[PDB]
């Protein structure tokens, strides 16, 4: 193996959640044996997402993890294990463009979307977050959605106070079940659309901004 | 600039492509879907592609096969076997000829692929084309759906006609076939 076969590359690692893998109908990929394939040959290892590198993310399929939906968001491509696999077994890199992966499960479509380039979905897009998660919500889909292009995004917590939230200088309000009845109440006075998390995966899925209501999984209090 | 071209072009001599009549039975290794205009077939098999003229091209003329991306942001892509089909004509090449003096080239340009064989008259003349790799083959194509372009040419190589078809190497030709072709009728 060339001990600078991946030199100059950056890399992403994730494995599909089990709720990925269990949607099957709707060598095994392991994360510590392809980083030790990419480090033997001076690839440098992301652990997190953050110039000096072309960036990739690699996995053994297409899956709803936070490392993903950051790669969608931001360009770099979401790339198959296999190409390490086949570049190594080659000694020789092989064209990731063919071994890209399916961007997802696109609710709309009713099928697994496959990846195009894409113009930032969420590009000069205002919004507000609202979640008792400051956490899994919060932190999560801000930086999801800034990196994806957003003008800024508002974090608020659920269970603090209104008295600086200015409801009509957003577009969206991306929230969940927790969100306080007083904003949902006036988001529909101003007519600021209120959606669940969701929505900003499937834009991130399908490529584009989608339909505010385009699906029902879309409202902030779908639950089960 | 660089993507080969797939514009329709009868020509001089009335060029135009053929395919054989198959069922949609799930136990069909080759079958042609006119609504889509595209054949379904299974891994290195038998896949008949008619050619038709109304005039008779002059000895020497050759038809060549090769395929493209369907889609815009793969279409300067070149189509191209997998690195594990590679691995067991050039072993690089996906489509295939069964019977002749087939020739295989790797444009040393484009670097696409391609396989052509004298043309000779019928009426219609047959030739058997094998697609060594399945759509979804990962390091492939890749789930990247293809159009296999057929062109007629002279002694020399210039354009004489050109015709092509889309295509999907799978496991089940005919369920999928009436899949997508179910597909079509509604949004
Ligand atoms: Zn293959």
């Amino acid at each position: 193996l060339n001990k600078t076969l991946f030199l100059g590359y950056a890399f992403l690692l994730t494995m599909a959640t089990t709720s990925d893998k269990l949607a099957s109908r709707s060598p095994p990929f392991n994360k510590q044996y392809t980083e030790s394939q990419l480090r033997a040959g001076a690839g440098y290892i992301l652990e997190d997402f953050n110039t000096a590198y072309q960036c990739l993310l690699i996995a053994d399929q297409h899956c709803r993890t936070r490392k993903y939906f950051l790669c969608l968001a931001s360009g770099i491509p979401c790339v198959s294990h296999v190409w390490v696999h086949d570049s190594c077994h080659a000694n020789q890199l092989q064209n990731y463009r063919n071994y890209l992966l399916p961007a997802g499960y696109s609710l709309e479509e009713q099928r697994i979307l496959d990846w195009q380039p894409r113009e930032n979905p969420f590009q000069n897009l205002k919004v507000l977050l609202v979640s008792d998660q400051q956490q899994n919500f919060l932190e999560l889909w801000s930086e999801i959605l800034m990196t994806g292009g957003a003008a800024s995004v508002k974090q608020h917590h659920s269970s603090a106070h209104n008295k600086d939230i200015a409801l009509g200088v957003f577009d969206v309000v991306v929230t969940d079940p927790s969100c306080p009845a007083s904003v949902l109440k006036c988001a529909e006075a101003l007519q600021l659309p209120v959606v669940s998390q969701e929505w900003v995966i499937q834009c991130l899925i399908v490529g584009e901004r989608i339909g505010f209501k385009q699906h029902p999984k879309y409202k902030h209090d779908y639950v089960s | 600039s660089s993507v080969p071209s797939q514009k329709t072009y009868q020509g001089s001599y009335g060029f135009r492509l053929g395919f054989l009549h198959s069922g949609t039975a799930k136990s069909v290794t080759c079958t042609y879907s006119p609504a889509l205009n595209k054949m379904f077939c299974q891994l290195a098999k038998t896949c008949p592609v008619q050619l038709w003229v109304d005039s008779t091209p002059p000895p020497g003329t050759r038809v060549r096969a090769m395929a493209i991306y369907k889609q815009s942001q793969h279409m300067t892509e070149v189509v191209r076997r997998c690195p594990h089909h590679e691995r067991c004509a050039p072993p690089q090449h996906l489509i295939r000829v069964e019977g002749l003096r087939v020739e295989y080239l790797d444009d040393r340009n484009t670097f696409r692929h391609s396989v052509v064989v004298p043309y000779e008259p019928p009426e219609c003349t047959t030739i058997h084309y094998n697609y060594m790799c399945n759509s979804s083959c990962m390091g492939g194509m890749n789930r990247r759906p293809i159009l296999t372009i057929i062109t007629l040419e002279d002694s020399s190589g210039n354009l004489l006609g050109r015709n092509s078809f889309e295509v999907r190497v799978c496991a089940c030709p005919g369920r999928d076939r009436r899949t997508e072709e179910e597909n079509l009728r509604k949004k």
